[PDB]
């Protein structure tokens, strides 16, 4: 029903496309910067045996101590081959996938009313799956995804990992927090994110719990040699428990071997997850759909006669009339006028006429509606004679 | 009575009007562009409106901060001697409608016949060449990729 | 469609440069890899006594480490250099691209009692849809469950549009209006005309704001701009009274003078003269007591 | 052809006409439509007052072509 014009489809893409290009943009980076990491790596690797056979050479050396270096630096750079390969083969990917998303932003100029048409319809399915993935249903946003042939345009990657690795938390497990929070090591670290040294010291405590105290000792020298600041003040109230047993109602330890700091390493990797990825307090489909009952809302929707209630304005339904209570209502400084025998508008090639009871109706509804030489009012049921009606203007 | 106020004020920002508020919704000033074609083109004036608290009834206002060389605007204060703004003003005009068909149109064509300004309309009726040469001068004289982000180090 | 070729030209230079960069790279390692085989077997025709390593071999050694260190520093650092292009993508990106579009109608407004209603509101969008799958899976997880009265007249559609796959929309329109339904679902309307408007309401607030003026508009239950969403999209009559700027509702009815012209009934009453008014278009005096009050 | 009118309060009026028609004849046109006696009316086009008894061809006005209408003023 609602018209819409290129610059207006322009608009729209300008305010509410940003994450589907942002987040494969943010996948690219991260695989272009491990790609340089592994590609450095490789090549200092290849550059030990390279300077090792430059400095075997000069004490001459036998052929039996040298073919072995050949054959080494050989292996060497074939395994820096096949890793460069593969990354810059990921990168590539990665590329590709922000190429065909944009393609498909820009597919929306089509000149055809039978293209447009599909376009928006997979415009709000992907709103539709963004905001349902958000509130947590995983099984029907997939689903949606899958029926609607957008599972490519839709980011559920991102939201899968993280209800995983937040089950995972939740079932008293440590390794798949701290496998996310070592994939995204730099972002995490320019965030100032403290969540690895958490779960460390959640860590340490199991080990105390389980009473294995040479393990957690090496784990502590693994990791807690190098602590400053507020981490050494923590690192060392955690190396005061190695004189409790996992049983004491002590202040210092008691209160933080309770099963509560689950909740709060929950609470600090959803809030990590919350700022990596820039999600709004709200999504585009609620502020979308805010906006359009606020453009439709209308007085005469929520009167309690119950007559002015058309079964075509949106909101006039049941579930968005309770729905769109609050929202602010339509401006209107200028007339718009429809004729109720009909339902077409009253305008300047349509005068309005009214008849001397008080009620106004459409010329031409009038001469559709006249019989012999009389009008009827379908109001009040009262009949009126044709010429009595007085043409009414609208400044 | 003040949303009227209110629904002004904002449809005139939103015709791209530059209003700057001074002291309230009562007060303001609106930047005003010369009309094409009139010998005031490219002039560009600061205008002063304050609006009664019987507005939408009550006239509002309006005053030139600049100079004007004009037949009816006052060479010191700035008063717009206009009629559908004095004693013919109607509760239906907005100040769109002043900014958008009002000072253009007196700017466009002005009455020297009981003027304002004497020397002006003295000027205009006999000298023509003169008057725009002056208006030019008051014209001309009062009224005119970055750094790359960092990347760290592997690590065995 | 400028944000996107924008973007295009930005990711079209940084394919280029990886392809060129892996074929070159394949090219080159595999170049080592092969001589330095074949400079392994040289050795081999010659004399294979150890401690041979003439004066005629030394030298090509030597050669053949400097050439692969500098070869395998070189192509590590071309792809360092790459690094510029991925940035610009991501500079375009964030220019031609609005990140927080907080603009809300109503911050904090639909806490927890509106999700069920908009969940509501979706499943009966899935009904008439057809999509039945997605429907019920929406059900199983949010928790609200649908009367069997109100379920059962859209299994039957689901399944003949199931069996049929041109002539499914023609057939969706003349089950939903052979059911008691509009031509579009409402969910539709409304997302549409939210596409239509908010890139109109964030405009405007922000141009509020630019001036220094943010108490401006103080009225926070009405929008500052009228949107035009076309003529298919009048359902109610609104009179705007044009004197006040408002929907006359009632206790202000419209009301029409001696001649054809409406005034609302307080702006009508605020421009008493004590004896004779006065319409502003028209200059014919009339008495306030000459009015018919107008029902559209 | 066909001619717009803007109307004071914002309101746009279509309407046809000839392009050798008279400007009373656009004014009774107004008349009729909107309800404004033609003693009172201006019209403006690119900021220039259309002075009656001239046709359309002389100020040069075409098809889909945006005129406003004023009240009467002057100055004092
Ligand atoms: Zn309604
Ligand atoms: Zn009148």
């Amino acid at each position: 029903a609602v018209q819409e014009s290129a610059a207006q489809l322009s608009m729209t893409l300008k305010v509410q496309e940003y994450p589907t290009l942002k987040v494969p943009y943010e996948t690219l980076n991260k695989r272009f910067r491990a790609a340089q990491k592994n590609i450095d790596r490789e090549t200092s690797h290849v550059t030990m045996v390279v300077a090792e056979l430059e400095k075997t050479l000069s004490g001459c050396p036998a052929v039996d101590s040298v073919v072995s270096l050949l054959d080494g630096v050989v292996e060497k750079l074939s395994v820096l081959k096949r890793k460069a390969v593969e990354s810059i083969q990921a990168e590539d990917e990665s590329a590709k996938l922000c190429k065909r998303r944009i393609e498909h932003l820009k597919e929306h100029s089509s000149d055809q009313p039978a293209a447009a048409s599909v376009w928006k319809r997979k415009r709000m399915d992907r709103m539709m799956v963004e905001h349902l993935l958000r509130c947590g249903y995983y099984n029907t946003a997939v689903k949606l995804a899958r029926q609607s042939g957008i599972e490519d345009l839709v980011n559920i990657e991102m939201f899968l990992t993280a209800k995983e690795v937040e089950e995972s938390l939740e079932r008293r497990e440590t390794a798949t927090c701290l496998a996310w929070c070592h994939d995204n090591k730099s972002r995490l670290r320019k965030m100032k994110s403290c969540l690895e040294f958490s779960l460390r010291i959640q860590e340490f405590i199991e080990l105390i719990r389980q009473n294995k105290r040479l393990d957690a000792v090496r784990h502590a020298r693994k990791h807690f040699s190098q602590a400053e600041g507020s981490q050494l003040d923590e690192v060392r109230q955690a190396m005061g428990m190695l004189a409790f047993p996992p049983d004491t109602h002590i202040s210092p330890y008691k209160d933080l071997l309770d099963p509560a700091r689950w909740r709060m390493l929950i609470q600090q990797f959803r809030y990590d997850n919350y700022r990596l990825h820039q999600l709004g307090n709200n999504s585009v489909f609620t502020l979308t759909l805010q906006a359009g009952l606020s453009a439709i809302k209308t007085p005469q929707c929520y009167k309690e006669d119950g007559s002015s209630k058309s079964p075509d304005c949106p909101v006039c339904s049941r579930s968005l009339n309770k729905l769109a209570q609050p929202l602010p209502m339509a401006h209107c400084a200028n007339s718009r006028l429809v004729c109720k025998i009909s339902g077409d508008v009253m305008n300047e090639n349509n005068p309005p006429m009214m008849l001397p009871n008080g009620y106004v109706y459409g010329y031409n509804s009038l001469l559709s509606i006249r019989q012999d030489d009389k009008v009827v009012c379908p109001r009040t049921k009262e009949v009126f004679h044709f010429s009595q009606a007085e043409k009414v203007y609208i400044m | 009575g003040k949303r009227r106020m209110d629904t002004d004020v904002v449809k005139l920002i939103e015709s791209k009007h530059e209003v700057t508020i001074l002291g309230g919704l009562n007060e303001f000033v609106v930047k005003f562009y010369g009309p094409q074609g009139t010998p005031y083109e490219g002039g560009v004036w600061k205008v002063r409106v304050d609006l009664p608290d019987k507005y939408p009834f009550k006239s509002p206002s309006i005053g030139f901060m600049n100079k004007i060389f004009h037949p009816n605007i006052d060479e010191a204060s700035g008063t717009v001697k206009l009629d559908v703004i004095n004693q013919t003003w109607t509760a239906l005009y907005d100040l769109t409608n002043i900014f958008e068909s009002f000072l253009p149109q007196l700017l466009a064509y002005p009455n020297p016949i009981d003027p304002l300004n004497g020397d002006a309309a003295a000027m205009y009726l006999h000298r023509p060449e003169e008057y725009k040469q002056k208006i030019k001068e008051y014209i001309q004289k009062y009224a005119t990729s970055s750094s790359e982000s960092s990347m760290s180090d592997f690590s065995e | 469609m400028d944000q996107c070729v924008t973007v295009e030209r930005e990711l079209e230079k940084v394919l280029h440069k990886f392809s060129g960069y892996g074929q070159l790279c394949e090219r080159g390692l595999e170049e080592l890899i092969d001589y330095t085989g074949g400079l392994k077997h040289e050795i081999l025709q010659s004399h294979g006594q150890d401690a041979e390593l003439s004066g005629t071999l030394s030298l090509v050694l030597t050669q053949c480490c400097k050439r692969i260190k500098d070869t395998v520093q070189k192509l590590a650092s071309d792809h360092k250099d790459i690094h510029s292009s991925v940035s610009r993508v991501g500079k375009a990106i964030d220019k031609n691209f609005d990140s927080d579009i907080s603009s809300v109608g109503i911050d904090g407004c639909w806490q927890a009692d509106s999700q069920r209603l908009l969940n509501e509101v979706m499943v009966e969008h899935f009904f008439r849809q057809g999509m039945l799958d997605v429907a019920e899976e929406l059900c199983q997880e949010s928790g609200l469950s649908v009367d069997p009265s109100q379920k059962e007249p859209f299994v039957e559609l689901n399944r003949i549009l199931e069996a049929l796959k041109d002539i499914c929309d023609i057939f969706t329109r003349d089950a939903c209006a052979l059911l008691g339904l509009s031509v579009e679902s409402p969910l539709s309307v409304s997302f549409s005309a939210g596409c239509v408007a908010l890139p109109a309401l964030i405009n405007i607030k922000a141009v509020i704001e630019q001036r220094q003026c943010t108490g401006v508009w103080n009225q926070k239950d009405e929008l500052p701009i009228e949107v035009d969403l076309g003529k298919k999209c009048w359902y109610h009559s609104i009179f705007a009274c044009p004197i006040l700027r408002q929907q006359t509702t009632d206790n202000n009815p419209p009301m029409k003078l001696v001649c054809g012209h409406i005034i609302s009934r307080d702006a009508l009453n605020k421009m008493f003269n004590g004896s004779k008014l006065k319409c502003p278009y028209c200059p014919m005096e009339q008495s306030p007591g000459d009015a018919k009050q107008i029902f559209f | 052809m066909q001619i717009f009118v803007k109307t004071l309060t914002g309101k746009t009026i279509t309407l046809e006409v000839e392009p050798s028609d008279t400007i009373e004849n656009v004014k009774a046109k107004i008349q009729d439509k909107e309800g404004i006696p033609p003693d009172q009316q201006r019209l403006i086009f690119a900021g220039k007052q259309l002075e009656d008894g001239r046709t359309l061809s002389d100020y040069n006005i075409q098809k889909e072509s945006t005129l406003h209408l004023v009240l009467r003023l002057r100055g004092g």
